[PDB]
RNA sequence: AGCGUACCAACAACCGCAUCAGGUCUCCAAGGUUAACAGCCUCUGGUUAAAUAGAAAAAAGUAGGUAAGGGAAGUCGGCAAAAUAGAUCCGUAACUUCGGGAAAAGGAUUGGCUCUGAGGACAUUAAUGUUAACUCAGAACUGAAACGGACAAGGGGA
RNA sequence: CUUUUUCGUGAGCUGAGCUGUGAGCUAGGCAAUAGUUCUUUAACAACAAAAAAGAGCACAAACUGUAGACGACUUUUUUGCCUCAGGGUGCUGUAAACAUGAAAGUAAACUUUUACGAUCUGUUGAGGCUUAUCCCUAGUGGUAAAGUGU
């Protein structure tokens, strides 16, 4: 059934490893997948404002956190939506339903 | 296995440029909480070998002692252990007549605790540790008052005694013959490379023979080590476990920070002079020397003037989180 | 097709690498070749439809045959050093498929005599 | 009057057996930094495509980078790499066909900011006004002593 | 096969003792035949159909990194673990903003007043960052699919 969840990811934990040709579709890969595992979902869709925050840097640094909503619709009967959340500071947020 | 540090301490070699003088040393920590004694098993000598009698069991054992006998405990039944035990004593006692009557060689059944460290695995490790000593009639009621309980570290082993470890290595996966045999790199001009062995062999043996080195895998092996000396045995009861007489300062063995990759040690521990193979958390047997030694290092007995516990992350500069905040003053 | 089970190669298996999911059929070679999932599934939903006519009860269809014939190859070419030219074919092949329903002494009197006697004699 | 006039001109329309990293003649030519149509970044116009993609990432390779103390002990042999480089101001041997050698060899300086001085034209009277354009000298402050900061760019001698 | 009788040996019977089991003692009555031999079908161990007496785990999956080319290996699956946060321990070197604060000097109204100014000082041992293979915390929110073999 319908849910709504608020989160915030790091992503110099996830983009580590590769080099600075792949580190911001790695990032967009990694927020796929994580959307995806954490509403039990296949089908996941990107807002593209978010898909603009995310190459704001350039391919090479994209951000350091970011926090995202995810709400699981009706409609493979159901599906997410991940959207970008402005924030000026990530010091006090956890996660909430 | 928990980590490293080092030490100060007072030399008493006459004949030595370093006689009379304050030296520093490196030493390892391993954690050393008690273990529990489980069973009892008697083996006979015959000309194929040593021979098992039977194995008698104690009449409770523990949840992480039957874990070991699971590839996957969450979804069981949890039935190990659970018709056996339930034997009149009668059958128990006469089995150990036999062993008592037929057998030449005691060893006692032991298994570790690893809820009191900060692994994350939870079955126990289990391995028999014979037993020598008198006749066999009282190496069989030295065990059978313990079948029970506890075995701490201080039962087994005496400050400033020499020990063998047996461990293994750390792995590191497929490496050439460079790092592998360490063998002469080879000039920069070489067309294919220069990193190998030039010559395989002589024309004619018509084969590769098996002293040549080659490629292939390195680290997690199996060592055993000698002579490796006890400095201190410590006690989780005690405030001060890493004072000494001229230092009174009030402090536990764990580094200002945790020891970097492990955690927190808040057992009782050995402290042993040198390095041992592993990595941390590695388990590591400690064993008596085959026959005592009797040299003037095994024998001569060690007092310590400072351990140190500042951190190893980075380059630590207190010995205690205390002095830190009080040489900074109030921060805003 | 998703590679939640394998195929396990025991022919045709030289340089195929080795997988976790061959354990199930007593192996260690094994692949997922989705090309060729998909075009037996297409001949086993025919099959399917040519049963439904034929009024037969689909669950208990067993395949009793299953074979695989190679083909006439298409042709194509590539270039190599020094001039040269050399084959690049491909290999093509045909399929059939049958499924069926299933459930769940001489007389000869001295020979007599002899065999009278021999039983006689063991009582 | 008659004949030509579409399109490519290589980036896959031409020659190389091919939708081949090769070859193949002319014209036009913006801004910043500079001696510079060099190198690096940008506006108009063009593009985001290459006989494939995903994940993992050890030996070994190929194209690169760094390394304490020593400094050719390596090797047939300093092969490869390193060191030097722009401008301004000083100072330059033997030998010589008197023209050279010569950038011989060597030495010092170089940012930013705030100021001072020197180089023209025009029209009313030694006075008065109106106006440019880029160069070259000197001084005081300033900074983790750095300043041809990237690019570009001789090793020398007997 | 009958008759007259003895001794060992144990099930139910507590070396009472019937009888089971073997070995004997008297006196008798009653068989064997396939036409000359063709292996003298004779042992040991199995299996099948009937009748009676007895009756659990591993793989996969998601985690882990003490492991690693791939397989393999070390782990966890509800006091556990993953996640984010708070705290610790370290690395760098004092953030953005204001200040009628300073600053070699400059020009412009009538002791001050306005303007420009590299850089410096106060709030400021500040700001940022710290496991992806660092440490602590029944702190927050989660912990999915029912497949395969035996
Ligand atoms: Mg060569
Ligand atoms: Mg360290
Ligand atoms: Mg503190
Ligand atoms: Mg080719
Ligand atoms: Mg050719
Ligand atoms: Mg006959
Ligand atoms: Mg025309
Ligand atoms: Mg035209
Ligand atoms: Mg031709
Ligand atoms: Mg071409
Ligand atoms: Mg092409
Ligand atoms: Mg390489
Ligand atoms: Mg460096
Ligand atoms: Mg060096
Ligand atoms: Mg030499
Ligand atoms: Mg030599
Ligand atoms: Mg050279
Ligand atoms: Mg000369
Ligand atoms: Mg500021
Ligand atoms: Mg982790």
């Amino acid at each position: 059934k319908p849910v709504t969840k608020f989160i915030t990811i790091n992503l110099s934990k996830l983009t580590h490893k590769v080099c600075y040709k792949r580190k911001a579709p790695r990032a967009i890969k990694e927020i796929r997948s994580i959307a995806g595992k954490l509403m039990h979902t296949k089908d996941v869709r990107l807002d593209v404002k978010l898909n603009k925050f995310i190459w704001s840097k350039g391919v090479r640094n994209p951000p350091k956190r970011v926090r995202v909503k995810l709400e699981r619709k009706r409609n493979e009967k159901m599906y997410t939506i991940v959207e970008h959340v402005m924030v000026d500071s990530y010091k006090g947020l956890v996660n909430e339903c | 296995k928990a980590g490293m540090t080092h030490i100060v301490r007072e030399v008493d070699k006459p004949g030595s440029k370093l006689h009379k003088k304050e030296i520093v040393e490196a030493c390892t920590i391993i954690e050393c909480a008690p273990m529990v004694v489980v069973g009892i098993v008697g083996y006979r000598e015959t000309p194929k070998g040593l021979r098992i009698l039977s194995t008698v069991w104690a009449n409770h054992v523990s949840d992480e002692f039957r874990r070991r006998y699971y590839k996957n405990w969450y979804k069981s039944e949890k039935k190990a252990f659970t018709k056996s035990l339930n034997v009149p004593e009668a059958t128990k006692n006469c089995l150990l007549k036999r062993i008592e009557k037929y057998c030449t060689v005691l060893r006692a059944i032991c298994h570790t605790q690893p809820s009191k460290t900060p692994l994350r695995m939870k079955k126990a490790h289990i391995m028999e540790v014979q037993i020598n000593g008198g006749s066999m009639k009282e190496k069989l009621e030295f065990v059978k008052e313990m079948l029970e309980k506890n075995l701490p570290v201080s039962t087994v082993f005496n400050p400033n005694e020499m020990i063998d470890v047996i461990s293994v290595t750390k792995g590191h996966g497929t490496k050439g013959v460079v790092s592998r045999y360490g063998v002469k790199r080879l000039p920069r001009k070489t067309h294919r490379g220069l990193r190998k062995v030039a010559c395989i062999g002589a024309w004619h043996p018509a084969r590769v023979q098996f002293q040549i080195p080659r490629h292939g895998q390195k680290g997690y092996f199996h060592r055993t080590e000698r002579n490796k000396k006890i400095y201190r045995i410590g006690l989780k009861t005690d405030k001060n476990s890493a004072s000494t007489d001229a230092d009174i300062t009030e402090k536990k063995i764990t580094p200002m920070g945790g020891f970097p990759h492990y955690g927190v040690v808040n057992e009782d521990f050995l402290l042993l002079k040198g390095c041992v193979a592993g990595t941390k958390k590695r388990p590591i047997t400690l064993r008596k020397n085959i026959v005592p030694q009797v040299s003037r290092d095994a024998l001569a007995q060690v007092s310590l003037k400072f351990i140190d516990t500042s951190s190893k992350i980075g380059h630590g500069r207190f010995q205690t989180s205390e002095e830190k905040v009080k040489y900074y003053g109030p921060l805003k | 097709i998703e590679k939640k089970r394998c195929v396990p190669f025991r022919k045709y298996n030289g340089g195929v690498g080795r997988t976790n999911q061959a354990k199930e059929f007593n192996h260690t070679q094994g692949r997922w070749p989705a090309k060729s999932c998909k075009f037996l599934l297409n001949i086993l939903d025919n099959v399917q439809a040519n049963a439904e006519s034929r009024n037969l009860d689909v669950s208990k269809l067993r395949l009793i045959h299953v074979m695989v014939n190679k083909a006439r190859p298409g042709r194509r070419r590539t270039y190599k050093a020094h001039g040269r030219i050399n084959p690049f074919m491909s290999s093509p092949c045909h399929i059939q498929i049958i499924a069926r329903e299933i459930n769940k002494i001489s007389n000869q009197n001295r020979l007599k005599n002899k065999s009278v006697k021999k039983q006689q004699t063991v009582q």
